[PDB]
């Protein structure tokens, strides 16, 4: 289950299909007010790929219902997250995650 | 105060006057390669730098896989045999030897029983000395320490022989001058080990007990093989040795 | 021999004699007072080193070191003192710290002699299973790492977990991170036998980990019209106001942006920037039990308080918002873009004195709409409510209270404002006399 | 300052600002308080809001007891104002499992302990119970409304009337149970944590339960803090809320342009700050503090040293993990700050070097003593002197054409997989980093020229040594190009060396000049190897008018230039 709460009105006329380049701005946000990742400060937009398991599927689940020029809150469960082990050194085991992923351009 | 500071100041002060000394230090270190071999020279240098990141630090468990991969990469290079003076300039035999030093140590423990560097040190560097054959002399310079650390074990066929002895064997394999320069005090250690090997056989295949390998053991023939290489030359025998 | 509790009393213990012996031993083994000159300092170091090598050859076969480990019997705090003698647990700290630290410097010695305790697995495990004084283990670990890093191999995952549990229990010793960093390169000398193993072992998921935050700085605004409507002798109950936003700019530096138009609980909360263990907040609507307004959800100390309204969106540019206030039967709610917001929010901190509050971060221009000379009202107040412009006093022009604070962006002159909570020194809840 | 009084100060920012200074100060020749300093002077003010981070140290005043411990803070007199308490908890709690940090089958509860206050005396029928994280209020008479009765309601618009137990879940603690236990035998507020925090946690003192529900979502569990009246019965001991904390206000506020025409207010200049991030993940109090909290300053400096030691001599993913805790903007802001304590400044500089300037700088320093040069047409286009005017020229400028190791970095991602090849986990914007370093070098030189009483942090060694170390580490990687190196050179040529410097500072430009001499040596060897090709070609050509060979393989380059 994925719960997406929009904070910017997306057009909704276009959807991200399979096999086109896309630029993405996001800021990771662990629960209980913990910040662990961001992109605005790095000033380097995150570019990634839909459909061949090069990235965790929570981003696909969030971006499936989004569109161009849309910003929304992302919530993901531990099973779709890293889960029982997490990333050793940052993420504790059995921890959910919250994102503010935003779509800029689809090409 | 802080004598490190004054050492730095006096080193810097002396460097201005002995710039010619700096030049004569750097001149043996420099090299010159064809402009068509850069794409392999840079890869060899990257692998050698990856290995040389492991000399102030020591050998562990997860690092031996990467270091074996690096040894294979520096083996499988055209430049590795095309420019024989480059490794003598760079000191890779020295670096591999410090790796072996911190692996072996003063005592006999054999925590890492993977002598993948012993092949690189023994076979290849001694073999490609076609022009300016200083590789054999550089390997000659350390066979006293090699004989002292001649630990049991020959893992390339997985016998309990002595694989570091093969380094001295390959160093003294062919050249008349090196075997001639070899002197008496390094000869008696081998026969001391041979005399210590003079014990009866009781168990089925052991060195001391608890048999694990059941193919075939080796008592002392490797020492006699080393002496066989010591007492002969390219086409004639040697008198003094 | 006398420590054992057999052969019932009329047996003695020379506690004073052994205490004097330990004191004289620490005096004998004291460091060479580095303030001295180089020559006699080195002579003292050589003499200490000779005594240390001498005790080395005498000791770690079947003698003084293992003898002190044997003497370490005190598996109690006061029960041994109550049972045998009158005191049996007091000088343990002295003997432990003194002898173990000096015997560790002894194991350092002349860079060659680290015979037993440097690698004694059982005595190491005994040291990590007690966890009282870490000076000795820090000294032996540092000296062994400097000379020949072989003691670091013994320290393993269980020991790391035990020391992390020590850090969790004993609060912020700042001498435990010292030994944890000594379990690493520690200024140059390094051996990968266990170095990177310990480095990767020190950082699993949230056992010894930190963060940090670069939070945007915000401040709140409020007009000089201070309502402060109390109860009892009722005077007015209905007030209304609305605000305009023009040039919203998300992520002026980072994704976090601040824009609050709702009120909060100002009791115990001031325009001061913040302070406290947990996040008290920098603006209004920032407390744990506070609401403010965001247009999406009325957050209460990072707690899910989502509110559903048609065409959910942030307070974007050219957006209208209004609020309604009640005191007898609180009906605090908002109206944005000609539709009432759901989530009927009632029973917050509602007692005493209220006033309009607004807070925001840089990148925002906000227009006020109160009434009268400046209130070009796009919206009208709901039934009962009247727009808040009647509280202005005669011959006193209204202005912005600036959420009264100490200083602003001023270059030349200074301003050391005095301690005064409000317009009254201490009086609150103003009612007419009766 | 008294009530409704206003004061002003002038520490000596400008001489003309001081009003009555020419009469005595100028004639005698005594300088103002802040004439030597070149930075804005900050001040500290007593906090009106009382803080909640105090322990009783020098205030005015088997299983015998389950928890089994004691404290020494018993009240005697001079207090009747219902004080609020806090004591540190380094002790264990019972023996029903451990739950690691301080499914319970075949058990009732865990962590059986109590913050004991003798309740049998009943001085004023004290209220007892837990409180939340914020109880910043010092009103004597309380429990009239429990500060607030916060209860968020949201339905279809009903349902979901979630209630909050505002500033305290503190129970009535009244007569309550009619048992009336003899002496001080009224429970002593024994604590029993329930396995689940979603429903309720039990913390009672009465012999029978009456009502402690206060249904709230999980908020916090922390050091024990409970209320007690003040008389002389010797009630409280482990089985304060003083307001004497000076608070630094700020240095630079957020500018506001509130004006007329609808009371428009606008803001265009942003501002940011960091917060404390002490281990165990519960602290956030300002950043420019800790200049007066020595214990926490030492603890945080040692934590930074631990980070630097762990991420040293190369590490695959520990650097990536630490990049989440310490991001780029925090590091840049800490580098830029002019008010940071010296220990924290040095720690952050060393952490920056150890995570981002470690691997490639170490590799380049290792390869700096090899002098490997390829053979291309561009290598021939170099001379010992750039012009015939016999001008030496700048050392670092000019082409090198040497086989130096390449620079390869990666991206942190933290939502992706299989990234362990690295130089730094992100890539820094090295251009603006270089610009900031150059501007800070110029600022530090200008500040040290006037010889201020107040350096950037701590003293001049803290001001310079991390900065010079960062500059040297950047310089030994070849990031500088021609114009940047030219601009850097005139900071030392006329002067940085001329001014008086301490010994830790003096140790670093020695390494700088050593690198400059190494660059000159590399230029010399490049010129030599460039002339070598021309000389060898000319000698090979001259070997063709006196050639000699009797081998079967004629015209072999052994005749030209080869021994065998």
């Amino acid at each position: 289950g994925v719960e997406i709460e929009t904070i910017s009105p997306g057009d909704g006329r276009t959807f991200p299909k399979k096999g086109q380049t896309c630029v993405v701005h996001y800021t990771g946000m662990l629960q209980n007010g913990k910040k662990f990742d961001s992109s605005r400060d790095r000033n380097k937009p995150f570019k990634f790929r839909i459909g061949k398991q090069e990235v965790i599927k929570g981003f696909e689940e969030g971006a499936a219902q989004m569109s161009l020029g849309q910003r929304a809150k992302l919530t993901c469960t531990p099973d779709v997250a890293y889960g029982a082990t997490g990333h050793p050194g940052v993420i504790p085991p059995n921890a959910t995650l919250i994102f503010d992923v935003e779509l800029l351009n689809l090409e | 105060e802080d004598p490190e500071l004054v050492r730095a100041m006096f080193v810097l002060l002396h460097r201005q006057y002995d710039g010619i000394g700096g030049l004569v230090r750097a001149l043996p270190k420099t090299y010159t390669i064809n402009g068509v071999s850069v794409e392999d020279t840079i890869n060899l240098l990257a692998s050698l730098g990856q290995i040389r990141s492991l000399l102030s630090v020591r050998m562990g468990k997860e690092e031996e896989k990467l270091m074996i991969r690096g040894l294979g990469d520096i083996m499988n290079n055209k430049v590795f045999y095309q420019h024989p003076n480059l490794m003598r300039a760079l000191g890779m035999h020295e670096t591999v030897m410090e790796v072996m030093v911190n692996v072996l140590g003063g005592g006999e423990s054999k925590e890492i029983t993977f002598p993948k560097m012993v092949a690189n040190c023994c076979r290849f560097l001694c073999y490609f000395c076609r022009i300016s054959r200083q590789n054999q002399k550089a390997m000659f310079d350390h066979l006293s320490y090699l004989l002292e650390n001649s630990s049991v074990g020959l893992a390339s066929p997985a016998m309990r022989g002595s694989t570091p002895l093969d380094v001295a064997a390959a160093s003294v394999m062919d050249n008349n001058e090196l075997a001639l320069a070899l002197r008496e005090p390094d000869l008696e250690k081998v026969v001391r080990y041979l005399a210590g090997c003079g014990l009866q056989s009781c168990q089925m295949l052991v060195s001391k007990g608890y048999p694990d390998i059941g193919w075939n053991p080796v008592e002392g023939e490797r020492y006699l093989d080393f002496l066989r290489f010591a007492v002969f030359c390219n086409g004639e025998s040697v008198e003094e040795n | 021999a006398l420590s054992k509790k057999v052969k019932l009393p009329t047996i003695d213990l020379p506690i004073e004699s052994v205490s004097l012996s330990l004191q004289d031993l620490i005096g004998y083994f004291h460091p060479p007072d580095e303030h001295l000159e180089h020559e006699d300092k080195q002579n003292r170091l050589r003499a200490l080193k000779n005594r240390q090598n001498l005790f080395q050859e005498e000791g770690m076969i079947n003698l003084v070191l293992e003898c002190i480990d044997r003497l370490h019997v005190y598996s109690s705090a006061a029960h041994f003192a109550d049972v045998a003698g009158r005191e049996a647990g007091e000088s343990w700290k002295s003997i432990l710290n003194s002898l173990y630290e000096l015997l560790a410097a002894l194991i350092r010695g002349n860079r060659k002699n680290c015979a037993q305790f440097s690698g004694s697995l059982d005595w190491l495990i005994s040291r990590l299973e007690r966890l009282e004084a870490s000076s000795g283990i820090l000294e032996v670990l540092h000296c062994v790492l400097v000379e020949s890093p072989e003691a670091l191999n013994i320290i393993k995952e269980g020991h790391i977990k035990s020391i992390i549990s020590l850090l969790d229990k004993h609060g912020r010793n700042h001498k435990v991170l010292d030994v944890l960093c000594s379990l690493c390169v520690c200024h140059g000398v390094a051996v990968r036998s266990n170095q990177h193993l310990i480095c990767d072992n020190l950082l699993p998921g949230r056992d010894l980990l930190l963060q940090t935050r670069l939070v945007n700085h915000v401040s709140s605004m409020r007009p000089n019209i201070f309502l402060g409507v109390s109860e009892g002798s009722a005077q007015y109950k209905k007030w209304y106001y609305e605000l305009m936003v023009d040039h919203t700019e998300p992520f002026v530096t980072a994704e976090a942006t601040h824009l609050r138009v709702g009120w909060a609980s100002t009791e115990g909360y001031s325009p001061y920037p913040g302070g406290g263990e947990e996040w008290g907040g920098n603006g209004v609507g920032d407390d744990l039990f506070s609401y403010g307004f965001d247009g999406l959800h009325l957050w209460s100390g990072c707690i899910a308080r989502t509110v559903s309204s048609p065409n959910q969106h942030l307070l974007r540019t050219d957006d209208v918002i209004s609020c309604c206030l009640d005191l007898s039967a609180p009906s605090i709610s908002f109206r944005i873009n000609g539709q009432p917001v759901q989530g009927m929010f009632e029973n917050f901190n509602i007692d005493g004195l209220f006033f309009p509050v607004v807070s925001f971060s840089a990148g925002i221009k906000v227009r006020f709409l109160l009434g009268g000379r400046h209130g070009e009202f796009k919206f009208l107040p709901p039934p009962g409510y009247a727009a808040c412009y009647e509280a202005v006093l005669p011959k006193e022009k209204l202005k912005v209270e600036h959420s009264r604070e100490y200083k602003q962006e001023r270059t030349y002159t200074r301003d050391l404002l005095g301690p005064t909570v409000s317009l009254t020194q201490a009086a609150f809840t103003p009612v007419p006399v009766d | 300052l008294g009530v409704a009084q206003v004061g002003r100060m002038n520490f000596g920012k400008d001489v003309s600002t001081l009003k009555y200074f020419t009469i005595c100060g100028l004639q005698e020749g005594y300088e103002p308080f802040a004439v030597n300093t070149n930075r804005d002077i900050t001040m500290w003010l007593s906090k009106r809001l009382p803080q909640f981070l105090q322990v009783p140290s020098n205030h005015e005043h088997s299983s015998p007891c389950l928890k089994v411990t004691q404290k020494s803070f018993g009240s005697q007199n001079n207090n009747t104002d219902i004080m609020f308490y806090r004591l540190s908890m380094p002790i264990e709690c019972a023996e029903v499992f451990s739950k690691s940090v301080a499914e319970y089958l075949m058990q009732t509860s865990t962590y059986y302990y109590s913050v004991r206050i003798f309740p049998g005396q009943e001085p004023a029928n004290v209220w007892v119970g837990w409180i939340t994280s914020d109880f910043h209020q010092y009103d004597t008479g309380f429990d009239l409304d429990r500060v607030r009765t916060v209860t968020v309601t949201l339905g279809d618009e009903v349902h979901e009337s979630i209630k909050r137990s505002n500033c305290y879940m503190v129970c009535a603690g009244e007569s309550m149970s009619p048992g009336q236990g003899r002496n001080n035998s009224n429970g002593l507020e024994i604590g029993c944590v329930v396995d689940a925090a979603s429903g309720l946690l039990t913390f009672i003192a009465n012999g029978k339960e009456l009502s402690t529900y206060y249904q709230v979502e999980p908020s916090t569990k922390l050091f024990p803090a409970v209320f007690a009246q003040a008389t002389s019965p010797n009630v409280f001991q482990f089985e304060v809320l003083w307001s004497r904390m000076p608070n630094q206000f700020l240095k630079v506020d957020v500018s506001r342009i509130s004006e007329r025409q609808g009371w428009l207010v606008q803001c265009l200049d942003p501002l940011q700050f960091m917060s404390l991030h002490i281990p165990e993940e519960n602290r956030s109090v300002d950043i420019l503090e800790l200049t007066e909290q020595e214990e926490l300053l030492q603890f945080h400096y040692h934590t930074l040293r631990l980070y630097s030691a762990v991420c040293a001599l190369g590490n695959h993913r520990v650097a990536h993990a630490l990049c989440s805790h310490v991001d780029e903007p925090q590091l840049l802001y800490a580098i830029e700050n002019k008010y940071m304590p010296g220990l924290l400044r040095a720690g952050y500089y060393d952490l920056l070097i150890d995570i981002h300037l470690s691997s490639y700088a170490t590799a380049r320093l290792m390869m700096n003593n090899e002098f490997i040069v390829p053979m291309t047409e561009e290598t021939k286009s170099i001379t010992l002197f750039p012009d015939e005017n016999k001008k030496h020229g700048l050392p670092g400028i000019g082409l090198s054409t040497s086989l130096r190791p390449r620079m390869r970095f990666s991206s942190p991602s933290f939502v992706s997989i299989s990234n362990d090849c690295y130089q730094y986990s992100p890539e820094f914007p090295l251009d603006i980093l270089k610009a900031k370093t150059i501007q800070m070098l110029t600022e530090a030189v200008k500040e040290g020229s006037l010889h201020a009483r107040d350096p950037v942090g701590g003293t001049t060694e803290f001001l310079f040594v991390p900065l010079i170390k960062l500059f040297y580490t950047l310089l030994i990687m070849g990031i500088f190009h021609n114009e940047d190196l030219k601009h850097i050179l005139q900071l030392i040529e006329p002067g940085l060396l001329q001014m008086k410097l301490p010994e830790p500072v003096k140790l670093q430009m020695c390494l700088l000049l050593q690198y400059l001499c190494d660059c000159q040596v590399r230029h010399r060897i490049e010129a030599i190897v460039a002339f070598s090709d021309d000389f060898v070609a000319k000698l090979q050509d001259n070997q063709r008018f006196r050639y000699n060979e009797v081998m079967q393989a004629l015209n072999m380059s052994a005749a030209l230039t080869a021994r065998k």
